[PDB]
């Protein structure tokens, strides 16, 4: 008989501990694995695939239309859309990125925001996208917007433009749930010159917008998502 | 590892930021393709986002309850909660369910922890000390009919005996019939016109029956069982879109009617911040 | 002078040419291949009809109009009646296959509109009834007709609400599945190569569909002034590397 | 040290440290180079 | 004194765990082993010995007669017997194979079904046995039957015919307790030409039928058999 | 047609033994080419020699 | 590691991995070859 002493914590059950256990089914042989395409190893692998952002959130019931950012022909100087960058809330929240970020407490890294244009091929347009780093207000006019991170996008044969929100930060991690100290800025978009439709054409054209994370990205300290809850256990 | 390299002014014919998303690719664009950057290192590995880590902590998967009371004159033990079964599932309490259904096929060993606590809601002189028996009943085994049937002999069926207030813990290998468990199945068990859709044995993980071994004392004792499940040795294939609407049933994808808009409406314009 | 843009796919006795492609997607970066022995279970030698089943079948055409919500086809169902592919299907106990899907929609440089073409492995549909109502067989086996998401709820059928992918997930996130867009201004076809994806090495072709192909208008069709307000969309699909096993009497399936 | 005979009884697995998003982010048939035109 | 911590599960009794225990009889010497023919090591060794199937189940109390499949002289085209292949139920259930399969939850593998003919030596017959893989109905006529796995048996000097039901399956394991998704097919038998008795002879002749498992076979995940139960403990 | 128009046609060859196809479904099950009208103005379909007998009569 | 002195006190035995059905499936005195006639 070897002398032992038990410490504080004996008998506790910590849902996060990782130890060995007896197998209830001694000697059982599991089914062989066969090959299946698509294996995922890290959630970091999947948040780099871009998905659509319901940017046009202004509706009243969920609709395919809140994915469409409208553009008006012949407007000059004006603003196309605006949003803050609380990736865990608001427009971002239902996107795959938003949806995964919510399983973690802290995030750090660059984001990739792209816009794909869908107007007739014989039209043309020049837009400016601007990222405003924390510390200033959402820009109120392009002059204000153009003094921060921006890209003049020229609509052409190449249909999409990929803007990166480079990680601009004092503190090396931000909270995924919106927090002030930790806030990330604003994203706005304005006409640089203006949309022009060809003859025989009319109305609004739309941009689709996507979001995905750069390879830069870090997420840490897992927790429970506000995105799902329940009141009684389900049954069959 | 560098998180960003140093990059300076650019005036090229080589534009990495113009792409065609119609192709289905997400081109790997970085901050340094469109602003001037400085070197910085990652200092991070992405350890805690590994799927083994993501699915590897215990989650509550089931709460049931049984009572110790005089079975004298009870015509239906099962019905008096004299004993109770549970056909194992991971899709009845939604927290773990949403996590698993981020994948289509999943393969893992399970580690179960079972916590049992007792309650004595009406006048008792004391708290008795009860031993619970949890039997693993694979499909085809005789199922308990009374709380003290020959079934409980469990001569070939794994069973664990632990005390109420304590915890029991054991681990079961991946018992799926196929190479992975299907998180989803767009099929039937056969080409029947009325057979159930979606629910499949491809997911089946056994089933478990609980009872108190103790005979009855003078008062009644409520024992409530909580089953926790931890995936170990995880393998996951084919990522899918996360669950947006609420769940209604074990094993079907169905959402409730007149549900509410899941996308938050802006308080303001598209232009609003 | 090769462009990403022009392409030719010859499979069996049938060829497709596109002069306005946008590359092609190969699901999960894997190309269809036959079933290796190391992965095999059934001891039966399989049958590989080759060129008589691995050719291009063009399903009947759809009509995109300003009110369209989107269409959904299931595989191998959509092909249950095409030539010898279909016969083999009803006659063997088990079968396995990959596909090349080519979705076509041409317009002019004055039109606008953008379709999402996506392949979803194991697309289990939801009942519009809620609760645990099931979706009857016939409803998930529309055949070449596919399911029309702008048709009415029917009884025993699935829900046809587009912002929810017919299953409780948001349209916006379908992009995690192999997919390609058809943006009239860019593109006129979409091509996806689908490797066989299952948790078993070979399965039944009638009780289980292993992918749904979905074509969904996202930016509404907008025709030039006084143009007819609609465009046809055509889907052509070719089984590839098909194998059938466990031949016998010929399945009888509901309806 | 494993104290138990069966593999299911061992603790959690250890980090894939695999990580390759290209099956998801770039499943295109003809390779796309960043910087070269998307559609030629 | 070495510091320890006890984990969840301490003190539990798992009937399937395998550990060391003190011997109550320290130093006792067991009787020597002598040699005994017949040692069994695996249940897989014994399920390969064939045993008779009470195929003729149509009686009302157990009788030697339900082991006998009758044959009629001069019938043409017709069907001799039919059964599904739920090895854990129905005809199979009392056979040694059926009886062991019931101690496990899953089975996979090939089955060997043989028929031994017992009619007068001067008679003759040609039968067809057909295996119908899952997915079709039990065949309704030989035409239907002959399109699946089959053997034309010619009754001769060699008295028995061994048909194999080769493992035809998507899923690599089936349930021993009958389940749909997991179902294995049907087995039928028909006259290929017909039984012919010699002169001076009359009546029915019978076939005996056996079942055993091929070396192919796998059984896993042990459990309790529905084949035995009790209401009070027995005594001497 | 004008350069700013577009069209997709299917040409089908039906080997001896069946009737002239009556609808595209019927037509598409034999030798066929989906032609996409583009910059490249012509499409060349080949009627590959499908035959039991190695020569046919010109009349 | 055995902690106890007696052999009865050790854990379960380890798989025979013996397996030879012929004492049960082919106890015939003159050897039968599959494919050759049963009765000559």
């Amino acid at each position: 008989g070897l002398p032992t002493t038990t410490l504080p914590g004996s008998g506790q059950f910590l849902t996060t501990d990782d130890r060995q256990s007896p197998s209830a089914l001694p000697n059982y042989e599991p089914t062989p694995r066969i090959h299946i395409p698509g294996k995922v190893h890290n959630l970091l692998e999947i948040i780099q695939v871009d998905t659509l952002i319901p940017m046009n959130n202004t509706h009243t019931k969920d609709e395919v239309n809140s994915y469409l950012i409208p553009l008006n022909a012949n407007r000059q100087n004006e603003q196309v859309f605006g949003t803050n960058l609380f990736i865990g809330d608001g427009v971002f929240k239902t996107t795959l990125l938003g949806e995964i970020v919510q399983y973690y407490t802290h995030w750090s890294g660059s984001l990739r925001f792209s816009l794909m244009y869908t107007g007739p091929a014989l039209s043309s347009a020049k837009l400016i996208l601007a990222y405003t780093p924390p510390g200033a207000r959402g820009p109120q006019d392009r002059r204000e917007a153009m003094l921060g991170t921006h890209v003049v996008w020229d609509i052409g044969l190449q249909s999409t433009i990929v803007m990166t929100i480079p990680w601009t930060s004092g503190v090396q991690f931000r909270y995924t749930d919106p927090d002030t100290y930790t806030s990330a800025g604003f994203l706005s978009c304005w006409y640089q010159t203006s949309l022009i439709l060809p003859p025989e054409t009319t109305g609004q054209v739309y941009l689709l917008s996507f979001i995905s994370a750069c390879p830069d990205f870090k997420l840490r300290l897992m927790k429970d998502t506000q995105t799902i809850s329940q009141t009684v256990a389900l049954t069959e | 590892t560098v998180a960003s390299i140093s990059s300076g002014p650019k005036h090229t014919q080589k534009v990495p930021i113009l792409t065609a998303n119609e192709t289905g690719a997400t081109m790997p664009v970085l901050p340094s393709d469109s602003i001037e950057t400085r070197t910085t290192y990652m200092h991070f590995n992405g350890s805690e986002t590994d799927v083994e880590c993501f699915l590897g902590r215990a989650a509550c998967v089931h709460v049931t309850e049984i009572q110790n009371k005089d079975a004298t004159g009870i015509d239906n033990h099962r019905e008096a909660k004299l004993f109770n079964d549970w056909k194992i599932n991971l899709s009845s309490l939604v927290q773990l369910r949403k996590k698993l259904e981020l994948f289509t096929y999943v393969r893992f060993d399970s580690e179960y922890t079972i916590l049992a606590t007792a309650s004595q809601p009406d006048s008792a002189n004391y708290s008795s000390n009860l031993v619970v028996q949890a039997m693993y009943v694979p499909p085809g085994a005789p199922n308990p009919k009374e709380w003290d049937d020959y079934t409980w002999q469990s001569a070939s069926n794994p069973s664990v005996f632990f005390k109420v207030g304590d915890t029991s813990r054991f681990s079961v290998p991946y018992v799926g019939l196929a190479s992975a468990y299907n998180c989803f199945y767009d099929g039937y068990s056969h080409d029947d016109a009325e057979t159930q859709y979606g629910i499949t044995v491809l997911n089946h993980m056994g089933g478990m029956a609980f009872r108190i071994v103790n005979e009855h004392d003078e008062h009644k004792t409520l024992v409530k069982i909580r089953v926790y499940h931890r995936a170990k040795h995880v393998e996951a294939w084919i990522p899918r879109a996360p669950r947006a609407l609420p769940y209604t049933s074990i094993g079907r994808t169905n959402y409730p009617k007149n549900t509410e808009p899941v996308i938050k409406k802006r308080k303001g314009d598209i232009k609003s911040y | 002078g090769y462009s990403d843009r022009v392409q030719q796919i010859t499979l069996g006795n049938s060829t497709i040419t596109t002069q306005e492609a946008a590359n092609a997607v190969v699901c999960y970066a894997e190309w269809p291949e036959y079933l290796p022995d190391v992965d095999a279970s059934d001891v039966n030698k399989t049958s590989k009809p080759d060129t008589s089943v691995c050719r291009f079948y063009t399903l009947d055409s759809k009509t995109w109009t300003t009110g369209s919500k989107g269409w959904c086809w299931k595989l191998p169902d959509a092909l249950k009646d095409m030539g010898v592919f279909g016969q083999n299907m009803f006659f063997h106990s088990l079968g396995r296959s990959g596909y090349t899907v080519h979705v076509q929609c041409n317009a002019t440089k004055f039109h606008s509109g953008c379709l999402l073409v996506v392949v979803i492995p194991e697309h289990q549909l939801a009942s519009h009834e809620g609760g645990n109502v099931s979706v009857k067989y016939t409803f998930t086996h529309p055949g070449e007709r596919g399911i029309d998401l702008s048709s009415a709820n029917e009884v025993g059928g699935p829900v046809k609400d587009v912002l929810y992918n017919m299953n409780g997930t948001l349209l916006g996130n379908l992009l995690i599945f192999p997919h390609q867009f058809i943006n009239l201004r860019t593109n006129n076809t979409a091509t996806i190569v689908i490797p066989y994806i299952n948790s078993v090495p070979i399965d039944s072709m009638t009780r289980h569909n292993n992918v749904s192909l979905m074509v969904i208008p996202i930016a509404p069709l907008t025709v030039p002034t006084g143009a007819t307000p609609s465009l046809p969309i055509t889907v052509t699909i070719a089984p590839m590397c098909t194998e059938f096993s466990g031949i016998r009497s010929k399945s009888i399936v509901p309806q | 040290i494993n104290y138990y005979k069966d593999a299911a009884s061992t603790s959690s697995a250890g980090q894939s440290l695999s990580m390759d998003p290209s099956k998801f982010t770039e499943p295109v048939k003809d390779l796309m180079l960043k910087g070269a035109p998307a559609l030629n």
